[PDB]
């Protein structure tokens, strides 16, 4: 963790919660967020809330109430994002 | 492999967050 990234995932009736899809350190989060322009997903900088993350949701667990209005947050930009 | 394998799950992603 020079590098972060954090993929989410939420879908209706699915995922009771966002959910931590994917995550990635130094090479890999370079992967990933290259992936991201390859795939027009939206990407979001925001340090705290990337290492507090990266600390405590493991890949496939649901984000915990800590989480919940930041990254609430996070969903309502990128649904609407570059549209 | 994984960077086939690692896009074929990062493709559906809602949002990335990254420091």
């Amino acid at each position: 963790p020079t590098h972060i990234a954090i993929c989410l995932y939420y879908k209706l009736g699915e995922t009771p919660l966002p959910l931590v899809i994917e995550t990635g350190k130094d090479a890999k989060a370079l992967q990933i967020i290259k992936l991201a322009e390859l795939y027009d997903i939206p990407v979001i900088e925001d340090i705290p809330l990337a290492r507090s993350l990266y600390k405590n949701i493991h890949k496939g667990q649901y984000i915990t109430e800590d989480f919940f209005e930041p990254v609430a947050q996070l969903i309502r930009i990128a649904i609407d994002l570059d549209y | 492999i994984q960077s086939t394998s690692l896009a074929n799950n990062i493709k559906k992603s809602t949002v990335i967050v990254k420091n």
